[PDB]
Formats: C-alpha cells, structure tokens, sequence
C-alpha cells in the first residue's frame, strides 16, 4: 500500500533515497531498527535525508516507510521538574510523562494586530541590570561575552529568583521556566540539574538538553521544541521564561550539515540563509493582547565571541536581530568587579515603562554621576589640585562603582534593591572606607529584616514611598550608623 | 566474494564486491603486496559507502607497489585489540603487536575498538583535590582527582618536559595502573622515555603504544582509540583508579583533514574539514569516567601558528576543565613555566570548596598582575617618574611577583646542572601572601629567579 | 607655559597617528575578508 | 630539535653571527658538550635572555 524506497548512498550522516513519488518536504522517515531520518532535499531523481539516531546500521538494501506526520512533540503539562531530550523521551529513569496535545514546530508568530504594549517589571535578582536596563514581559534581551566571564551564573539566578513569586498561588504572578542546553558536557548539565535541585526551584522549571554526543542532527532542533514546549502554556495566559544555552554552536551544526550536501557557500562558508533561522527562531516571543489572553513569552539567547570580535558574521545579525543588550568583559572580570556588566554601551531600547517609579526616580540621577566619574577617572594622579566638586563627584562614583558588585547565587528582592539604592544615592555613604561599605550596608539590611519590616510590605502594597516611610529610613539609618563598628577605627556623622 | 581494487590514488583505494557480499561499516579487509623487494600484508579500513557497490577505504601502512587486480579478503569485524593484565610491561604497535617480541599475547581475549559512550543517568561531578608541588598549580589552577586536565600553547614552548615532569611527580607511588600513549611524537623522545621508565621500577606496571609520524595518515587517527580500548577495559574489569596520558591530541585532527579533500568533502573556513566537532565531541565524552570508578587523564594539545582563535581549540576549550596555558613572551623573558597566569582557571577553586585565605591571595595577585601590565603599557615610553607613589610600590611588588614565581624541576636538572626540589601548599599559600604584604621589598629580585621555598630564599639572598 | 604648549602640542601629534593607524586596519581587514572568501570559494568550485 | 634565528636587524646592528639569544634552544643541551665546557659555560643564555 505505502510507497517504499531504498538506499543508495551513506555516509557523514547523510541518505540518499530513491522513491517515494508522493513524499513531501521535511516529513519524518523510518528506517529498520528503528531509525528515524528527515527529508531535507527534494530532487527529480532522488531525495536526501539526515540520519536522527543510529548511523552504521545504514546499507544498500535497507527499506524506507513514510509516516505520513511533518513534525510533532507531545507537549503536556507534566513536563516540570523532567529532562527530556528534544525529541521527547525522557532521559531520566523515573519513568514515562503523561501528555495531552501534539503540536507542529512550524507555525505562525502571532501577528501585529494581536500584539500588545509592554509596561509589567518581570523583576530579576541582579541589582546591576534592574537599575540600569530594565527587563520586561515579552522584550527579547541578549547577553555577548567572552568565555570564562559567568553569564551561566546570571541565567541561574535569574532561573531560580522567581521562588517568592512562585510560592503565591495566583496565576498572575507564577511564571514558568524552560532551559535548553545545546552541545555542553553532560557532567556540567548533571551539576546545573544539582544546583537548581538544591535550590529548590525543580518544582517549577524544566531542562531540554543535548550534549556532544548528538551527531545526529539532535543539535539542530532543540530551541524549535523547546519554543514548541512554551507556546502552549502561552496561549493559556500563563508567563513563560526560556533561556538558550547558546546559538553558535546551532550555527555551526546547520553549516555542516548544509556543506555535507550540495549548498553554494557564503562568507566564511556559512549557507544561504543563516539570518533567516534565527529571525523566524526569536520572533515567537510577543505580549499578546488582552482579547487572546494575556500570556507572555521572555527569551534569553547567548553568544560567545572570539578577542572581542563583535564585528563578525553572526553577531551582527544577532546584534540587529535582537531587542536589548548587554556587555561583559573579562578586563573586568579580572579587574575585581564580579557582574562584569559594561554600562557603558550596554542599553536597552525599551522606554523603562517595565520598572517601577521609585527605582524609575534614582535611576535617572545614577546615571549622571556614573558618567561623571566614568570621564573624570584619569585625574586621580593630581586630585589635590582638583576643586571640590569633581572630588565629591569622584569620591560619589567610587562609592558607587563599589556598591554594584554582588556574590553569586545571591537573587535579591526589590524592596532590598530599592532601598539599598536610595541609601547610595542619598550621600548617606560619606565618611565610610570604600572596603566596609561593601559589609556594612548588608548588615544594615538585615536588622531591617529584623525589627523594621513593615517598609518591605508598604512598598509591596504602593509600589512607592511616602513621607513617613523616608523620615522612618533615615532615623533607622542614623539609629545604625553608630552601632556598627569600622574595620579600621570607628567614625560616624 | 573477494572483491577486487578499481583505483588506487595516494593513501586513499577504491573496492568492488560482488552483489550481496557488500562489507558494513568499519570492517576490516586484507590485501596482499608480491613485490620481493617490499612484501607486506595491507589492512584496510571501510570508510564511504558508494552506488554500484563500490566502497571507499582508507590504508593503514604505506601503500607502494600495489597494482590493479588484487583480490581482497573481508575479515566481517571491527579491528580488535588484546585485553588484560598481561599486556603491561610491553610496548605495543597500533594494531597490537609486540615490538619487543612477535606473536607474544595473541592467544589473549581481544574485543572491540569502537563502542559508544555510557548513559547520562551513571554521569557525577566529582570534586577533589590533589597536590602536585608546584608553584604555578597549586596557587591558580589547582587539580581535581577523577577529572580532565590539558595543557596548551605554540611550538617549542617546552610541553614535553612538562609532561615528563608530571609523570615522575606523579606516576611514582601511585596505587593504581598508568597508560600512556604517543600520538605524532618525536621518536628520540620515544626511546629515551623508554629507557628512562626501565631505569625505574613503574615498567613493570605500564602498558605504552605508540605510533609514529613517518606513518601514513591511516595510523594517526586510530592509537588513541586503542588507548582507550585498553583503559576501558581495566575500569570496568578491575575497578581501580587509573591514570592516561595523551601527547599532542591535536594531531588527530589532522589525520582527518587530507583525507576529507580525498573524500570528496567540501573545505571549510581554514581548510578544515566540516565534520570535526561531532568526531572530537564523541572523543571527549568516551574520556568520561563514571562514578564508582575514577579515571585521571592528562592531554597536550598544540596551537597552530600561535593563535587562539582557530576553529580547532574552542572545542577544546568547550570540553575541559582546569587547564592551563602557555605563550611565548614568557618564555623569550626567559622563564622557565611558560604558564600565563593571566589566560587560566580552574573551575574546583571556590571559597566555599578550597578556603577563603586561598581566594582572595588568588585575587589579589591576579588584580596586581593585572595593574602592572596595564602600567608598564604606558611607562615603558614615559618612563618611571610620571607615576606616583603608589604606582611604583606596585611595579615593584609586580615584578617580584613575576620574578618569585619560576622554579627549578626534575626532568630539566640537566639543563641548569643542578636538581629541583617540591614546596608544601601551606607554604606556598603564606609565602605569597607575606609577598602580598610588602615585606620582601629590601631585596634585589635576582634573588627570586629559579629558586624554591623560602629557606632557599634566605640562603641565595645571604650568598649576595 | 613651555610644558604647556608643548603636551598641546604632543595631543595634536597622537590624533592624526590614531587615524592613520585605524585606517589602515580597516584596509588591511577588508583585504584579508577578500582572500578567505576566494580562496573558499576557489576550493569549492573547483570540484 | 633545536632552532637558530637569524634576523636582518641584528646583523644590520653589528653583530656579525647575526642570532637571538631569546628564541634559539637546543633539545640535546648540555649532554652533547664536553663536560669542561659544561662546567665553564653554565647558564649564560639565560643571562643574556635575562
Ligand atoms: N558573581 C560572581 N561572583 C563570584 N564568582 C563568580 C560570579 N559569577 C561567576 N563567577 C565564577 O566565574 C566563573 C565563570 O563560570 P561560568 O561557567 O558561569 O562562566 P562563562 O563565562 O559562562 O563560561 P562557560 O560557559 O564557557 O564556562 C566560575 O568559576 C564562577 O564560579
Ligand atoms: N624548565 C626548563 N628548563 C630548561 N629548558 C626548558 C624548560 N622547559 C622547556 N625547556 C625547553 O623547551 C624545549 C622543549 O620544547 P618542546 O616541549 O619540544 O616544544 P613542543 O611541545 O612545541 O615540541 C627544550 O629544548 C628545552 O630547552
Ligand atoms: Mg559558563
Ligand atoms: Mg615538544
């Protein structure tokens, strides 16, 4: 009845096939022992096929069957706290996952009159890009760097800062969490899973990996499930966060697997259409409108880049493919300063509408004298002659510059962001050594913790401070200041 | 059913079969060469299945004199190798034999040579510490027992002498088995490491295979599978930690690349083949060790015309942890580790794993080495006096730092004519940090050259 | 007033070198671009 | 197993051998020489790279 076909070429994880007069493009293939392949060159004579699974079980003689099926993946609602590779099975050995709905990965971004504007602040753990470049539901942010500098560590702990948001029950708030890896060690995926399982946060999260053993072509496809496993719950007016371990390694995989088969070649080899993959792959995330039902999608891709080189063939296009970003530098890493977030060309084009007005008020007067000192470094040799002001502005960068750095694996919440911010900007760190301020102001906020914390709870309710709360944080501020004893001497003011 | 050559070109031979005698992949064939004056018997491994049921082969020896006609006998397996206990203390050929004797341990078992990788769920990260006795590792880049470690960087830096050096460290004493294997290696080095082992008493327990450069590419791309084969074994048999050493892996990848212009495979942005990430990455993982078992391995891989930013060693970089790194200004200023401390790091030091008075020592000479590279940037043409106090204190700090940071080793007392020693990392550890401090500032810096510990310090500085 | 003029003078001096400089990078890189791509290609075709 | 680099600068400069100290090592070192000349010499390239 259904049209069988043989094989008349193998190798490098490529099948040629003749017959199958009816077959159409990218339909899943099965060869014997259980060997699935996918349609990716049509011709008059005969058909190419990548080869998913076992590859040496390929000879001449073998017989083809078409399942009639494009592309699929089972993509229930019992995938959380499970790692699945990216064509469904589970890799673990708890067992099978109950599922629901079978979807396609080949379908429509939503359109431009289903979108919507973008105003929720989709808060992060980082004091250093909260304050600097604001974050919101649906906006696509990208993080560029080199090797070594801890990106990953940001990625988890923006992963596992939404515990708090979570523990409520309202579907409002509770945000759900994809993570794909793509071509890593497997002992690194084995401790990340580790990390997040002492963390607590496996609960409301879910992992698709592929490591380098995947020769397959599995390297190819994995953000097409992962996206494929998010849109479900974003059609139900659910919040979904996906994170990309990186893009390039995807890159090189479509090159091979394009300059194994016949394909005319571009700059530095790379196939026709590169910018097209990636365009089609990052715009599926959008803010739908209230009429559809309110659901949102946040991606995180990564790329890794050679010397500094962001004037190559895929940075840029993801530079000009992308929605925001973000900068670190190893100089900086190795400087001393632990979120290696370069604020100096980093931006995000969004209109700071997802913040919240209290940090939207000091952010502004940050800014000023972050550039201020960031011009008036180079006289720090002759700073006795300088005037007064431009030793207050640089005494007041150096304070500041010195309060952004934090441990890892250290989400915070806003109200402690707030307020930590509001104490730096407020002049209230005169008279202090630059060393101790990096203590002294946590100790403070724990005896906030202590005896004080209803400020937390007024500003979770009015998203704002008031009079009382002001001259209530400066008496308390005073009442500590001569508590707390100096590294080196003791002063207060 | 034998078959028969069609076209014979360079290291690469074509062969036909009769319909439904077509060998699968990975198979073994032999050819015979008539010629008195060379008489050989050619292997040849399966590699490109074709139409009309011809296939493409790679040779594994030289393939001189070979003419059209030939039959070809199918051997209907993979190349297999001999296991157990009984091979150490024998130096091997790539295909098994015996160099010191013919025919000695063919009646052993022999399997197969190609397998895959193990299941994700036995995977475990394992975190240790061992010590070594050296400066340089046990301060920046400390090691972790059970895991990977490669050492990097450009011709004639010193690599091998590092190597041996690490073997007489840390082979010596050891309660397990050692494997070591040689992959495009200078023979002399071969030999004289040979004898260096039979001079101790570790030859009893070692087993060493080997091939050479003057071989044809068909060898270089397949010893280090043997290796594996043979270290395989004794985890899963015996069960005791085990240690491997790799020479030069990145010759590996070379075997590879003439043969995909022979193969018809399309170039890449420098030449490379497309295909090299998938075949290094099944490498790799095969390397891994599972718990329950340990396995410590060791490479060396070089870096072509001194760039590092060559599609080959992000890979590397990709699939490793706790590496090390080797340039070349360090070398012409004539130290004699050629690490940079600046370009390595190991992924075991934490406050929390290792100790907080180790992190910050670590931090605060990295930031220090930092501060003097981007000083003497400028002062090297606006001279010494355009800075201020500070500024020289920690040019001065710097350059002792650098100066205190060489030491005397083992394999390279030939050299300076007189031997090395080993410090302790307490020592180390609070050396660096009185350094730190600023209290060796009243001595000259010839003092730190080449020297080790601190009693050895006081003695060179009382001899001035 | 003699120090003065003259690290004026040295700031007008380091400019224009800069620009010559970046300018014969962006050269050099462009033909660099140009021999990879060619010499790819020439590889590629000529099969 | 060992390498010499000869560069115009240096014998343009006035050095008529014409060779670095800084990049010219030789594998064999001391074990080809003849012990007396071992002992005279010591380790001058190092010196002179120094
Ligand atoms: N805020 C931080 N404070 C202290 N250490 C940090 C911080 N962020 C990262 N690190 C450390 O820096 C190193 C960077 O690790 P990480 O894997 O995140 O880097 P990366 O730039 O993503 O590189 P790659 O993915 O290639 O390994 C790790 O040793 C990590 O513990
Ligand atoms: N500690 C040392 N003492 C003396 N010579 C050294 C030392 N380390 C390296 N060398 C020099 O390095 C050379 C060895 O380099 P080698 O490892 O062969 O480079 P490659 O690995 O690129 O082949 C030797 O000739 C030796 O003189
Ligand atoms: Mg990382
Ligand atoms: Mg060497």
């Amino acid at each position: 009845r259904e049209e069988i076909g043989t094989v008349i070429d193998a190798g490098d994880g490529i099948a040629h096939v003749e017959g199958l007069p009816s077959v159409m493009t990218q339909e899943l293939l099965e060869f014997p022992g259980g060997v699935l392949g996918v349609a990716l060159n049509l011709d008059e004579h005969s058909v190419g096929a990548v080869i998913l699974g076992e590859f040496e079980k390929i000879e001449e003689g073998q017989q083809v069957k078409r399942t009639g099926e494009v592309l699929s993946v089972p993509v229930g609602d019992a995938f959380l706290g499970r790692v699945v590779n990216p064509l469904g099975q589970p890799i673990d050995g708890q067992g099978d996952i109950a599922a629901e709905t079978r979807r396609a990965l080949e379908l429509q971004a939503p359109s431009v009159v289903q979108r919507q504007s973008v105003s929720e602040p989709l808060q992060t753990g980082i004091k250093a890009i909260d304050a600097m470049t604001p974050i919101g539901r649906g906006q696509r942010q990208l993080i560029i760097g080199d090797r070594k500098t801890g990106k990953t560590a940001v990625c988890v702990d923006t992963i596992l800062n939404q515990r708090e948001a979570w523990l409520t029950g309202d579907p409002k708030q509770q945000v759900r969490c994809v993570y794909v890896a793509i071509g890593q060690k497997g002992t690194t995926i084995a401790s990340v899973k580790r990390a997040l399982e002492e963390g607590g946060a496996m609960e409301y999260t879910t992992i698709v990996a592929a490591p380098a053993s995947d020769a397959a072509g599995f390297k190819w496809l994995a953000p097409y499930t992962g996206s494929a496993i998010g849109q479900h719950w974003m059609y139900n007016g659910k919040h979904v966060l996906i994170v990309f371990d990186d893009l390039s390694k995807q890159a090189d995989a479509y090159r091979a697997i394009s300059l194994l088969l016949r394909r005319p070649p571009g700059r530095e080899a790379f196939p026709g259409d590169v910018f097209y993959l990636h365009s089609r792959l990052l715009e599926r995330c959008a803010k739908l409108s209230d009429e559809l039902g309110g659901g949102s999608m946040t991606g995180l891709p990564i790329i890794e880049t050679k010397a500094n080189d962001i004037s190559a063939f895929i940075p840029t296009n993801v530079i000009s493919i992308t929605d925001g970003q973000c900068f670190l530098e190893s100089d900086l890493f190795n400087q001393g300063v632990r979120p290696a977030i370069n604020v100096g060309v980093s931006v995000s084009r969004v209109g700071g509408a997802a913040q919240i007005k209290a940090m939207k008020e000091v952010a502004g007067s940050l800014r000023l004298d972050l550039s201020q000192y960031r011009e008036l470094e180079a006289f720090a040799a002759f700073a006795s002659d300088l005037d007064a002001a431009s030793k207050a502005q640089l005494d007041r960068g150096a304070r500041l510059v010195e309060l952004l750095k934090q441990p890892q694996y250290s989400p915070l919440a806003v109200e402690e962001q707030v307020v930590a911010i509001f104490l730096g900007t407020q002049g209230h760190l005169d008279s202090v050594p630059v060393e101790d301020v990096q203590r002294f102001e946590s100790e403070l906020l724990e005896h906030v913790k202590a005896s004080h914390s209803d400020i937390f709870d007024g500003i979770r309710e009015t998203k704002k401070l008031s009079e009382e709360a002001e001259e209530k944080l400066v008496s308390v501020i005073n009442e500590f200041k001569k508590g707390f004893q100096a590294s080196d001497g003791s002063s207060v003011v | 059913t034998a078959g028969r050559v069609v076209r014979i070109t360079g290291p690469v031979v074509d062969v036909e079969f009769p319909r439904g005698s077509v060998p699968e992949l990975f198979n073994a064939l032999h050819a015979e060469i008539t010629f008195g004056a060379l008489a050989k018997t050619l292997t040849l491994e399966v590699a490109q299945h074709l139409g009309d049921s011809l296939v493409r082969c790679i040779s594994m020896q030289p393939t001189d004199g070979l003419v059209r006609g030939v039959e070809v006998t199918d051997t209907g397996a993979s190349i297999s190798v001999p296991v157990g206990d009984g091979v150490k203390g024998h130096v091997f050929n790539a295909l098994g034999d015996c160099l010191d004797d013919p025919g000695y341990g063919k009646d052993f078992e022999h399997w197969s040579i190609h397998r895959k990788p193990p299941a994700f769920s036995d995977l475990e990260p394992r975190t240790e510490m061992l010590e070594t006795g050296l400066k340089v590792v046990d301060l920046l880049t400390p090691y972790v027992r059970g895991g990977k470690i490669a050492l990097f960087g450009g011709a004639g830096v010193g690599k091998t002498v590092l190597i041996q050096e690490m073997i007489n460290r840390i082979a010596r004493n050891f309660g397990g088995t050692s494997v070591f294997a040689g992959v495009g290696e200078r023979t002399r080095e071969g030999n004289d490491l040979w004898v260096e082992l039979a001079d101790a008493n570790v030859l009893k327990d070692t087993a060493l295979v080997f091939g050479q450069m003057d071989e044809p590419p068909g060898t270089r791309m397949r010893v280090a599978l043997s290796a594996l084969t043979m270290a395989e074994f004794f985890r899963d048999e015996q069960g005791q930690d085990v240690l491997l050493f790799i020479d030069n892996i990145f010759r590996f990848t070379q075997a590879g690349s003439e043969v995909s212009t022979l193969l018809g495979r399309m170039p890449s942005a420098v030449g490379y083949q497309p295909t090299l990430a998938d075949e290094m990455g099944e490498l790799q993982e095969r390397i891994t060790s599972t718990r329950g078992r340990s396995i410590t391995s060791m490479q060396a891989v070089y870096v072509p015309a001194d760039d590092y930013t060559d599609p080959a060693p992000a890979t590397t970089f990709a699939h490793l942890d706790a590496t090390t790194e080797l340039s070349r200004a360090v070398f012409s200023k004539g130290i004699f580790p050629a690490v940079d401390p600046l370009a390595s790091s190991s992924t075991i030091l934490d406050p929390a794993i290792v100790g907080d008075e180790h992190y910050r020592v670590a931090q605060e000479v990295i930031r220090i080495l930092q501060r003097y590279k981007d000083l003497q940037d400028i002062i090297a043409i606006l001279g010494i006096d355009e800075l201020s106090e500070e500024d020289k204190q920690l040019v001065n700090r710097a350059r002792r730092i650098e100066r205190f940071l060489s030491q005397n080793m083992m394999a390279a007392e030939q050299f300076t004519g007189q031997p090395g020693s080993t410090v302790p990392l307490k020592e180390t550890i609070e050396a660096f940090d009185k350094l730190t401090k600023g209290e060796f500032d009243h001595l000259p810096e010839q003092a730190f050259f080449l020297i080790g510990g601190l009693d050895d310090l006081a003695k060179k500085a009382e001899s001035l | 007033a003699s120090r003065r003029r003259a690290m004026k003078s040295a700031t007008d001096n380091a400019d224009d070198l800069i620009k010559a400089l970046t300018l014969a990078a962006n050269r050099e890189r462009q033909a660099q671009i140009t021999q990879e791509i060619s010499e790819i290609v020439g590889g590629a075709n000529a099969l």
